[PDB]
RNA sequence: AGCUUUGCGCAGUGGCAGUAUCGUAGCCAAUGAGGUCUAUCCGAGGCGCGAUUUGCUAAUUGAAAACUUCCCAAUAGCCGUGACGACUAGUCGGCACUGGCAAUUUUUGACAGUCUCGAGACUG
């Protein structure tokens, strides 16, 4: 439910900025988070929630 | 354009008549006792050189507190071959569109 | 980490493969496509929509008129192109 | 004279929202519903019903997802070429181009970069 928090927030977040500045991709450290991101967020698929194995 | 408001032009309370049949309330469309002018200056909008009814028709009542309690009273009510509800007019020409655009993105 | 070099295309081509910019008896050079009049690669299910309003003979309404402007001018704004203001508020 | 108690109703804010909010219309209920409790003690809720109603916006599917007509059609450069007209086989204006116009003097560009105090210098 946590998890599920956080990713609505940060789709809330995503919300809040522009549809003319919203990220064109959304590169997600967390493995797991990608399938919660698109759920909160299908009504906005204009991101692509790619893969960044690499952890910065 | 379109040079049909101008015979509606009134400042009254106008409403969408739609989503009825396409003979439902062909010509009684406003023939209801509701208020006063029932539907003044209103009939039913239909496609021209077809002989068929598209849908939404002009609803206009001259008092606003009249239509909008016939409107609450008669949401829906049967109407011919197909209940039809009411909602508000759009009345919204370019005059509204220009306004609209400079209130939105300033 | 390569600038664009003056007189020379290989810096710019080098940058935008960097970024991920990039029987009469013949072969048929045919390749089709449905293009709208503007000239925008219709979808294919743009596609199949402009072909049933040919085949319907009935275009879009005044409310899917002003749904596909909006539409236009948003994606034509963003293929057109907020941190100075959290620099200087910060 | 200033403040304030139960606070009330208005308006703003914060939060909560299935266990909750409320009607509860069925019933008991200030003339006590309930117990290990408080117990020679306290006195106000509980059983069952039903929802969480007002609007706007985007999107989504569809051929069309709705607010007063509609799909349609013409409008609102040069060199040579063939005659027409003129001037002494030659010269000129206009009519359309049946061929061409990326090879030094005009249009398919010898252009671009750098430095210094409107001007000068350097390089490719």
């Amino acid at each position: 439910l946590a998890k599920w928090k956080t990713a609505e927030e940060v789709a809330a977040l995503i919300r809040s900025l522009p549809v003319e500045e919203q990220p064109k991709q959304i590169i997600v450290t967390r493995k797991g988070m990608l399938d919660p991101l698109e759920v909160h967020l299908l009504d906005f698929p204009n991101i692509v929630i790619k893969g960044s194995e690499l952890q910065l | 354009e379109d040079p049909s408001l101008l015979e509606w032009d009134a400042d009254d309370f106008r409403i969408f008549c739609g989503d009825l049949g396409n003979e439902v309330n062909d010509d009684i469309l406003a023939r209801a006792f509701s208020r006063f002018p029932s539907f003044l200056k209103a009939k039913v909008i239909r496609d021209k050189r077809t002989g068929k009814t598209k849908g939404y028709g002009f609803v206009s009542f001259k008092d606003p507190s009249d239509y909008v309690r016939a409107m609450r009273e008669m949401n829906g009510k049967y109407v011919g071959s197909r209940p039809i509800k009411l909602r508000k007019s759009m009345w919204k020409d370019r005059n509204l569109d220009v306004v609209r655009k400079k209130q939105k993105e300033k | 980490e390569e600038p664009i070099v003056n007189r020379g295309l290989a810096a710019a081509l080098l940058l935008c493969q960097n970024k991920g910019l990039l029987k009469d008896g013949y072969k048929p050079d045919v390749k089709i496509e449905y293009v709208d009049e503007t000239g925008r690669k219709l979808t294919p299910k743009e596609a199949f929509r402009q072909l049933s309003h040919r085949f319907h003979g009935k275009g879009s309404g005044k409310m899917k008129t002003e749904r596909r402007m909006k539409k236009l001018d948003e994606e034509a704004l963003l293929k057109k192109m907020l941190g100075t203001v959290a620099l200087l508020q910060e």
